RNA sequence: GGUGAAAUUCUUGGAUUUAUUGAAGACUAACUACUGCGAAAGCAUUUGCCAAGGACGUUUUCAUUAAUCAAGAACGAAAGUUAGGGGAUCGAAGAUGAUCAGAUACCGUCGUAGUCUUAACCAUAAACUAUGCCGACUAGGGAUCGGGUGGUGUUUUUUUAAUGACCCACUCGGCACCUUACGAGAAAUCAAAGUCUUUGGGUUCUGGGGGGAGUAUGGUCGCAAGGCUGAAACUUAAAGGAAUUG
């Protein structure tokens, strides 16, 4: 909902993000908006595995 | 191609779904009493030597 | 209609009973509906009972067996030809030979 | 399936026999056949320590192997690896268990099965879990079929199995628990305690299971080792 | 006098597994099975091939020295069929007139009490 | 047809009307 | 490894496998039966506690307090829902091996929901013994569970007392059983499904050809799924039960 000066989602006609929020862990600061290092996304569906 | 020559003494019976074999009861002649109860395909009657190209199998049954 | 009179089963005085499962086909049949025999086997089959006792490093060898259950399902009973259908008047022999 | 393998390596010789020496196990005190058997292990390299790698191991055997007896034939002892003295190695007790053939014969129907368990303490510091097994039958001048209890004569036959275990086992040690179950004297305590309650034949004993020992004390194992 | 080992023996259908070891069991020698001596995936429970590799077994075992075996047969059990397939029979045959001597031969399949769960569903396998 | 899926044909039937008054109420 | 046979899949990174331990959860085999308890659903390790119950024994007590029941309340398998936990096997759905003319069906390997449990809901089932509850009388026989009585009965410790476990006989109450068929019924069959055209012991609930339809609507309960109550129009001569021969 921001602007594209303010955030790396923000603008466009239609509020959509456009580029895939799941960061490398790599990035930097200015970058690490959204989901970071991420293994997985979406809704989980059974087990922490562990 | 080391054989066993045993001689049937027994006829079980007839099997094959279509009666075209049969199982018998077989002595070893070498080392003698050794039983053993196997099948045959062709005509045989008592008392009937043939030779086993092994000596260590009983197949029970066949359809 | 009934064609028993326990109607394939023995429940008297319970209305309920824990179930069984079948060995070949696993279905879920109750203890008492169940087609229960005994398997008391000798483990060597009579055939190499002479190999075995020739051979074996104690001679007056008791040579055990399996003793084990066997629930079985009217089906796959019927089926392995345990048991067989029985005529009208001869259903009601309840015990064996 | 001889010849059916897509792959043995997705990775990408010396003969273990040679490489493996041999060894011989003897057992406690408390068995006349001492000797009992052998094993092999690869060589004891600097980098194994096959003494240890063999330490920890056990063994079952059979009481009539061990004693000539076939009566004792239906009761097996798992004797563990507790010292080795070059390849003339030692032992000590592990765990008794009897023979599935021997309890699916004396189990059947038409008389009542009871079992007891305790996890009772010694008195040489180790703690056991031994159960006992105990069956009905008909009397001698009786005509029923199947000679079914009524469940408080169990109870009670519960109790007082259990405490006898308890007495026993709180005053003798190991190897004196050894002695007095191989000739399986307790069943015939059960049933002169028992011989006004329910005639009760059949009264073997069953599992034990060591749930702590103490330390090894390679002293006292010598000390059965004598 | 004479060394023993043990036979260690899985009967299972669709194949029967042999192997023997020290009266351990850590030490392990020459295990082998059915499909290890023929080609049939559905003879890899065949008794022939069970007695194959009981006298291939009985090769080995003679040439690195053992004289006797307590053999102990197992079965599926647990869940599953808790009953031998052939293999079991033809293998105790075969090494019976190979030769090697036999003792002690017990049961252990596992026949659980109150176990988990049968598979193959409620209403069962409709084969 | 047999009864039980005569049933559900039934409900799912029935319930459908339910959405559709709903939608008009 | 799986199968009828095969195949998907795992195996030099050592599977499969054997030995010694460990963790998680579920489960309570064999004993287990024409055997028990419970209003029914249902209930199977031990030990301890909580209160409860039937029958039995009673020359105890009160004294007709009772039976059956709309309304009205309690419990109520599985499945399923709500949030937590738990979460191994098994496994709706779904993916894939395939077989097949086709196969999202059977068989196979995976596998989420669930399966287990706490708190709260749901209120159904071939919830069947398709057999209401109370009471009485009537043919036999035997077996069995529980209680009790009698019997120098047997066996049991210390030969021997008790007690106990057996045997015999009897008894009351139970799960049921074998045979008959006097009796009944349309027949199968039934110790009640009998004592009913020689029609009446007491009470409750339901059905009136088949379908439509357990639909529609209206209430009512539930988060929902759905449940309880519940017609009509219209259509039709048969559907249906039990037995016989083919």
């Amino acid at each position: 909902a921001m602007n594209p000066v303010d955030h790396p989602h923000g603008g466009g006609n239609h509020q959509h993000i456009g580029k895939a929020s799941t960061i490398s862990r790599g990035a930097v600061s200015g970058q690490k908006a959204g989901l970071i290092a991420a293994r997985r996304t979406g809704l989980l569906r059974g087990s922490q595995k562990t | 191609t080391p054989v066993t020559l045993a001689k049937v003494i027994k006829v079980l019976g007839r099997t094959g779904s279509r009666g075209g074999v049969t199982q018998v009861r077989v002595e070893f002649l070498e080392d003698t009493s050794r039983t053993i109860v196997r099948n045959v395909k062709g005509p045989v009657r008592e008392n009937d030597i043939l030779v086993l190209m092994e000596s260590e199998r009983e197949a029970r049954r066949l359809r | 209609p009934k064609k028993r009179a326990s109607n394939g089963r023995n429940k008297k005085g319970r209305g309920h009973v824990k179930p069984v499962r079948c060995v070949n086909c696993s279905k879920s049949i109750p203890k008492d509906k169940a087609i229960k025999r005994m398997a008391i086997r000798n483990i060597v089959e009579a055939a190499a009972v002479r190999d075995l006792s020739e051979a074996s490093v104690y001679p007056e060898y008791a040579l055990p067996k399996t003793y084990n259950k066997l629930h079985y399902c009217v089906s796959c009973a019927i089926h392995a030809r345990i048991v067989r259908v029985r005529s009208r008047e001869d259903r009601k022999n309840r015990a064996p030979p | 399936a001889v010849g059916k393998n897509k792959r043995l390596s997705k990775g990408k010789v010396v003969d273990p026999f040679t490489r493996k020496e041999w060894f011989d196990i003897k057992a406690p005190s408390t068995f006349e056949n001492r000797n009992v058997g052998k094993t092999l292990v690869n060589k004891s390299t600097g980098l194994k320590s096959a003494s240890d790698a063999l330490k920890g191991r056990v063994v079952e055997v059979c009481l009539a192997d061990l004693q000539g007896s076939e009566d004792h034939s239906f009761r097996k002892i798992k004797l563990r690896v507790d010292e080795v003295q070059g390849k003339n190695l030692l032992t000590n007790f592990h765990g008794m268990d009897f023979t599935t053939d021997k309890l699916r014969s004396m189990v059947r129907k038409w008389q009542t099965l009871i079992e007891a368990n305790v996890t009772v303490k010694t008195s040489d510091d180790y703690v056991l879990r031994i159960f006992a097994i105990a069956f009905t039958r008909k009397q001698a001048n009786q005509v029923k079929r199947h000679s079914y209890a009524q469940s408080s004569h169990i109870r009670a036959i519960r109790k007082v199995i259990s405490e006898i275990l308890t007495k026993e086992v709180q005053g003798s040690t190991l190897a004196q628990l050894t002695s007095k179950l191989i000739p399986e004297v307790i069943n015939k305590e059960i049933e002169n305690a028992t011989k006004d309650i329910f005639p009760l034949q059949n009264i073997h004993v069953r599992k034990v299971k060591l749930l702590k020992q103490p330390k090894f004390d390679v002293g006292a194992l010598m000390a059965l080792h004598g | 006098s004479q060394v023993f080992g043990v036979a260690r023996i899985y009967a299972s259908f669709n194949d029967t597994f042999v192997h023997v070891t020290d009266l351990s069991g850590k030490e392990t020698i020459a295990r082998v099975t059915g499909g290890m001596k023929v080609k049939a995936d559905r003879d890899e429970s065949s008794p022939y091939a069970a007695m194959l590799a009981a006298q291939d077994v009985a090769a080995k075992c003679k040439e690195v020295g053992i004289t006797a075996v307590h053999v102990k047969i197992r079965a599926t059990g647990g869940t599953r069929t808790k009953t031998p397939g052939p293999g079991g029979q033809a293998a105790l045959r075969a090494l019976a007139r190979s030769g090697l001597r036999i003792g002690r031969i017990e049961d252990v399949t596992p026949v659980p009490s109150d176990s988990t769960r049968k598979k193959g569903g409620r209403r069962g396998r409709r084969l | 047809m047999r009864a039980k899926w005569r049933k559900k044909r039934t409900r799912r039937l029935k319930r459908k009307r339910r959405k559709v008054r709903a939608r008009s109420k």
